[PDB]
């Protein structure tokens, strides 16, 4: 059957893969010690799904899953909590010590001895499984194990399995908040080692998830349990048609086709709409062209980013529930009436759709509302060119006076290494642009 | 006092390597006299330099070859005439790994480089002018920075485990920077300088690399002190008054991108150290650049040991020059850009040079 | 996997060690006589990272303590957490240094000291995986300044891929408590700007502000300023300890403090501080906290932030807290206060969230500032300093032991030119296009 790999690096990843694993346990019946009550009516089937979860003799199911974070806390905090008994005991903390926000210690002081046993789980992984289809990888922008061995990573997986599909998932930094001094660095020589390996990199921000917890869900003081949730969501509408049946399923390759025009320009951004409380789950139809518009609105995406200052090249929205595809069709209409959004000349059809059967579960003790109706945006768009235009100035103004450079340098790094990065995000700047010129004869 | 210097500058380029001749590259530093193009593979764009002087050696076929001793009579020569006039001198290089900086400086037995015409050349020029009117004295170290340390490399040693005595940097009040214990051993004559100096490059620390089956792991400064006593007209004593020159010849290392040449061990250290060094020295020159657009600014010395025993020789009192070298491949782009830049940079140095 | 040594060298030393493992102890549930009497189970989780286990559930400090004087390690003994560390670990001598650098560097110390680095080898060679060092000592004395640092001279050499940090208690501007200061300040501060990563440094008189205004306390003894340090100790490396949403360590700091190596002298502080009566009349939350960090009576180096610019700040929260508003909070001071802070870094605010807080207080924040008005504090020394050294004032009972005026020239020359590296950050002009 179809499988897939997701590889949760750093403290951000791991937490969002907590998060997932608690999602995907909920949505496939699975309880934190593995064992599935429930397959006492099946007698095997395909139920306990294995594009996730690898099952035994014994009736325990196993995640598909590495966690890595060069320090011992976060995965401690796994092996001593309420999935202890889930994971493999191979969660590798090799990490006696971290990364100190320096992509050259998560590329090259302690981005090896540990990637050899990182690759041979995975290659353990892989064996076990038939139909590998791609690779999903969770980390972020601004450290330098979510940076740095993120990046070495995929060159190793680039040579070792080829033409796979390494979808990514990154915290991309705000242009406000952060939690650092120098992420500009590190996002820009992740991006630079990345932006030849990766299909696809589904770009998050965090400032944009306050908001919407904020204005939607009314959560005036929300933390990073309150955030993971959302994108857990958005996770389980990509990989939801390799699991359950639908009227229109789309496996991941479609991402990487439709969503890619140019090889360089695979930044999509991702969005869900009925972002809504219990109480404003009341009050309101939540139809197919609310949540539709709502994608659309700007104040809702997960990236703080506007549309309106740039132009979609294209747009994959994927429902789940009770959906028809005449309501997307309706929607898409309306949508393409409005002038606010504007599109590619090159992209007529700009719009991809799929619609599931199984509507998204409610994970104990959280934020969101029951819904029937649920709806994932992966739109990319011209705009962001302006947020790495941020990054990149932000760059500059210190790499005139070569701040924080001896912590690169002092762990094995050239300072060459930072200019050559600057001259490639530069020409994707110019890429951009060159892809907003309207086509003359 | 009252002078107003440049850090001049010269640009050679070597010719195809073995590397270079596996992986067929192609040219893309190109010479038009002084000035220096290089342009992208791609097409991308073109950057031009203007440079003081130029060295295109990349095949002895074409005009204007600058071998071994064209180099010398433009740069050492002209530093040599400032050197007995009362000046002290520095002349220090700069390029990638493999660039072709220890062929320039010192050189190879067959092809010697400015240290072993430099010292000759001198010899000579005292053996025209030696009266008993102006008497000379000469003497010498060669000493090394590896791993944040100095080390003396004109020292005889016994056999040992472990022999690697690091010296100590002070700072004397007028003086400035120094080395507390450099053997500083008489030479009067040529003979004499070249044991000196097979003495010392026998001791420099190499590895094989990538990039170089010798390369050096460390920067190497020649230290040639030439006092010379004159007299001026008084009834009283005579041979009376000293003019000294202090001669400061510098090659350093490479840049060492561990992906372009892997390594482990010992051999990873002092790359750090060399990269963290050179970084400082940019630096200094960027500065020191922004002192010539009468900006207020603070150059970091302090931050290594070769831009601080240095210290008077790229601001303070001697004249000073700079080699950038650089590499015909394709492949060295970023490398040379970087390099041309500093040395553009280097260019606008100015420096308020003592008489003595 | 994380490991910490302690070396304790003076009176300031070890009275601040006295109150520090005292304090860690309270935290880990240690009691004096080494056992464990705790409730929580993260107390042992990282235990390794300040302790070590022995025989029967017992828990000897990773500690060294130093002096040339006997009264201060009986101290140690006769008080109430004295017999949980290792007796072969009080390395003292007999007639002390004082007041002399030379003395504790040159002449005793160096009769002395390779006992300590045995005891440092031996507790380092134990470690799984050692992180750095940790040394109290006060500078203004004797052995405190020379001996410790010879000490951080010879472990940056044999231990140079680690952390030396310092907490250092600074001289004062109005009143001094020792007549040699400014030459022992000097000297100890050129060994420490070439050797360290990170120091913290302290002053007394801030501590007095601090004991006087916000406390409310009248008769305030060293154990209370101590007592500040020692929070200040803790919450640096809190998130090695203890679990949390964003962890930081000691180089993460320091790679998001120390721009150029040289300037990495950092103003400590502590959040939440209230006098016994006036906690029923206040709400803790992260903006009173932030009001709190960053307000200049709070800091414990003497230096007004409002006479320079900040460089780089960071922040160790500690308790369950919204990262929202940290974030905003952190945000809303850089622009509310954009003048005290440099353009060219964009973000000059690192943040660190750990979820298990202190024994008796619902949330905690630890603050490092490094900022140019530490500039004041070097500048007094070197006024201070040539105006006894163009006079030779006090130099024979230094060059008595072996030295000579170089040294001073040099450690004057590195002190003004590290002033002048935080002078030119300060100045907030205005390029041609920008
Ligand atoms: C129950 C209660 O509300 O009383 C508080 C209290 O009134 C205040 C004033 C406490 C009190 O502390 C002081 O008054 C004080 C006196 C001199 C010097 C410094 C502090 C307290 O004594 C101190 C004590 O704080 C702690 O216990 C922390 O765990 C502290 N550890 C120790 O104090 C300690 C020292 C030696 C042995 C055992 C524990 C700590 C601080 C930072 C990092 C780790 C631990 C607490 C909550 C209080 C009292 C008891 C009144 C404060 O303590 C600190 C450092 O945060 C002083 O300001 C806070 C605010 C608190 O409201
Ligand atoms: N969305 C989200 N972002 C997080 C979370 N945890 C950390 N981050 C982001 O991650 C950034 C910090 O980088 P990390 O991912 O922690 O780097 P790291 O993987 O820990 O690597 P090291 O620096 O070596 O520890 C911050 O800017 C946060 O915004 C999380 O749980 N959810
Ligand atoms: N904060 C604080 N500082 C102290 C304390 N005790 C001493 N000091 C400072 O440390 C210095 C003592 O120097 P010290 O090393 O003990 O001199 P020595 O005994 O000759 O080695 C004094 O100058 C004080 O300023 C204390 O309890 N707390
Ligand atoms: N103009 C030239 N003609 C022939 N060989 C050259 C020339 N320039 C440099 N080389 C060769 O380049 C090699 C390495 O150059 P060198 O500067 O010694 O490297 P490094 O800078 O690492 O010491 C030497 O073996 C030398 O023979
Ligand atoms: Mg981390
Ligand atoms: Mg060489």
């Amino acid at each position: 059957m179809r499988e897939c790999i997701s590889i949760h690096v750093g403290q951000a990843g791991v937490q969002i893969g907590n998060a997932c694993w608690e999602l995907y346990c909920l949505e496939h019946g699975i309880q934190p010690d593995g064992q599935m009550p429930s397959d006492k009516t099946i007698g095997g089937g395909d139920d306990s799904f294995n594009t996730f979860f690898s099952e035994t003799g014994a009736g325990k199911h196993v995640p598909r899953a590495v966690f890595v974070d060069l320090e011992p806390t976060v995965i401690d905090e796994v092996r001593t909590g309420t999935y202890r008994q889930l994971f493999h005991p191979e969660q590798l903390i090799t990490g006696k010590e971290d990364a100190a926000n320096n992509y050259a210690r998560g590329h090259y002081t302690i981005g090896k001895e540990i990637i050899d046993l990182v690759l041979d789980r995975i290659r353990k992984l892989a064996d076990q499984c038939t139909g590998l289809q791609g690779f999903l990888v969770f980390h972020s922008f601004g450290g330098g194990t979510g940076s740095g061995f993120t990046s070495l990573l995929m060159e190793r997986l680039s040579v070792d399995y080829g033409k796979k599909s390494k979808l990514e998932f990154s915290i991309y930094p705000a242009p406000q908040v952060s939690t650092a001094v120098v992420e500009p660095y590190n996002s820009i020589l992740t991006t630079h080692t990345t932006l030849e390996h990766s299909d696809c990199a589904f770009m998050v921000d965090n400032e944009a998830i306050y908001d919407i917890c904020r204005r939607n869900l009314d959560i005036e003081r929300p933390t990073y349990t309150n955030l993971n949730r959302l994108i857990s969501q958005i996770v389980s509408s990509i990989t939801a048609s390799l699991r359950f049946d639908g009227a229109l399923n789309v496996d991941l390759t479609e991402f990487q086709t439709n969503l890619v025009p140019y090889p360089r320009i695979h930044f999509p951004l991702a969005t869900y709409a009925p972002v809504i409380s219990a109480e404003k789950a009341y009050h309101e139809q939540l139809s197919v062209a609310e949540i539709t518009n709502a994608c659309f609105e700007p104040a809702n995406q997960m990236v703080k980013c506007d549309p309106r200052h740039g132009k979609y090249m294209a747009c994959c929205l994927l429902y789940r529930g009770d959906v028809v595809p005449k309501d997307v069709n309706a929607a898409i209409a309306t949508i393409k009436t409005k002038r606010s959004i504007q599109f590619v000349d090159w992209c007529p059809t700009g719009f991809k759709v799929g619609i599931n059967y199984q509507p998204p579960t409610v994970v104990p003790g959280g934020d969101l509302a029951k819904v029937q109706r649920a709806v994932c945006m992966l739109s990319n768009t011209t705009a962001i060119a302006e947020a790495w235009a941020r990054l990149d100035h932000k760059f500059d103004l210190m790499y005139a006076k070569r701040a924080f450079v001896h912590w690169y340098v002092g762990e094995g790094m050239e300072e060459g290494e930072f200019s050559e990065a600057r001259e490639d995000m530069a020409a994707l700047e110019k890429d951009y642009e060159e892809v907003g010129v309207d086509s003359v004869e | 006092l009252g002078s107003n210097s440049q850090v001049t500058v010269a640009v050679r380029v070597r010719p195809f390597s073995k590397r270079e001749k596996t992986e067929k590259a192609s040219q893309v530093v190109f010479t038009n006299g002084e000035e220096i193009t290089v342009e992208h593979p791609d097409m991308k764009q073109v950057y031009s330099f203007i440079y003081d002087v130029s060295f295109w050696s990349f095949d002895e076929c074409h005009p204007g070859y600058a071998s071994q001793t064209t180099v010398y009579e433009t740069l050492a020569a002209p530093l040599l005439d400032r050197a007995f006039e009362g000046y002290n001198t520095c002349l220090f290089a700069y390029g990638q790994t493999g660039s072709g900086k220890s062929y320039t400086m010192m050189g190879l037995n067959e092809e010697p480089g400015i240290i072993p015409r430099f010292c000759e050349d001198l010899f000579a020029q005292i053996a025209k002018k030696q009266t008993s009117e102006v008497s000379y004295h000469l003497e010498m170290s060669f000493f090394e920075v590896y791993n944040e340390k100095i080390h003396d490399l004109l020292v005889c040693k016994g056999e040992n485990g472990q022999r690697k005595q690091p010296l100590r940097a002070r700072e004397h009040p007028v003086s400035g920077p120094y080395v507390e214990g450099l053997s500083m051993n008489v030479v009067s004559s040529y003979s004499d300088i070249q044991s000196w100096l097979e003495l010392g490059n026998k001791q420099r620390a190499t590895a094989a690399t990538g990039m170089n089956d010798k390369s050096s792991r460390s920067h190497s400064v020649f230290t040639l002190v030439m006092t010379q006593t004159k007299t001026e007209v008084v009834e009283g004593e005579e041979h009376d008054h000293r003019i000294t020159s202090r001669i400061n010849l510098v090659d350093l290392a490479g840049s060492e991108r561990c992906s372009t040449a892997h390594s482990s061990g010992q051999r990873l250290k002092e790359g750090v150290s060399i990269n963290k060094s050179l970084l400082t020295l940019g630096k200094v020159i960027s500065a020191l650049s922004e002192q010539a657009n009468g900006k207020r600014v603070f150059i970091p010395y302090r931050e290594s040991t070769l831009t601080w025993l240095l210290k008077e020789s790229l601001g303070g009192n001697s004249k000073t020059a700079m080699i950038a070298t650089v590499s015909p491949a394709a492949s060295n782009i970023e490398e040379t850009l970087s390099t041309l830049r500093y040395a553009t940079q280097a260019r606008l140095i100015v420096n308020i040079a003592k008489v003595n | 996997m994380r490991e910490i040594v302690h070396i304790q060298a003076g009176q300031c030393g070890n009275q601040i060690g006295a109150k520090f493992w005292e304090v860690i102890s309270d935290e880990h549930g240690i009691d004096p006589t080494g056992s464990y009497h705790g409730d929580s189970d993260l107390q042992l989780e990282r235990i390794n990272v300040y302790y070590n286990e022995a025989t029967g559930n017992k828990y000897v400090p990773r500690a060294i303590l130093v002096d040339l004087e006997p009264g201060t390690m009986d101290s140690v003994r006769s008080g109430p957490f004295g017999q949980i560390f290792r007796p072969d670990n009080f390395v003292f001598g007999q007639s002390g240094a004082g007041n002399n650098w030379a003395k504790g560097h040159y002449t005793e110390g160096a009769e002395l000291v390779d006992s300590v680095l045995d005891v440092v080898r031996k507790e380092s060679e134990s470690c799984d995986c050692l992180q750095g060092f940790q040394l109290t000592h006060s500078l203004g004395g004797g052995t405190g300044s020379g001996m410790g640092t010879l000490l951080i001279s010879k472990i940056r050499e044999e231990y140079p891929d680690r952390i030396m940090n310092t907490f250092s208690v600074m001289p004062s501007p109005k009143v001094s408590d020792t007549v040699v200061e400014p030459y022992n300040a000097t000297l100890s501060v050129h060994q420490l700007v070439e050797n360290t990563d990170e120091t913290y440094c302290i002053d007394n008189e801030a501590l007095y502000d601090i004991c006087f205004r916000t406390l409310k306390l009248t008769t305030p003894t060293y154990g209370d300023l101590n007592h500040l340090v020692s929070a200040t100790m803790s919450g640096v490396t809190t998130c090695l300890r203890f679990p949390g949403q964003l962890n930081a360590d000691l180089r993460k700091l320091a790679v998001n403090m120390v721009p150029f190596p040289r300037l990495h002298f950092f103003m400590p502080g502590f959040a939440p501080l209230t006098s016994r009566g006036s906690q029923q009349y206040r709400a803790l939350t992260v903006p009173e906290l932030t009001q709190q960090m960053f307000d200049s009576k709070n800091m414990m180096a003497a230096c007004d932030p409002r006479h320079g610019r900040y460089l780089t700040v960071a922040a160790i929260f500690r308790g369950r807290m919204s990262m929202k508003e940290v974030d905003e909070q952190m945000l809303n001071v850089q622009n509310k206060n954009s003048s005290y802070f440099v353009e060219w870094i964009p973000n000059n605010v690192k943040t660190a969230v750990c979820d298990i807080p202190p024994r008796g207080l619902k949330m905690s924040a630890t603050f490092i500032g490094n900022s140019t008005a530490i500039q004041e504090l070097f500048k007094r020394i070197s006024e201070q300093f040539t105006a006894m050294f163009r006079r030779k004032a006090f130099l024979h009972w230094y060059t008595g032991e072996g030295m000579d005026e170089m040294e001073f020239t040099e450690a004057e020359s590195n002190m003004n030119d590290l002033v002048s590296e935080y002078q030119q950050y300060q100045d907030a002009t205005a390029d041609e296009q920008g």
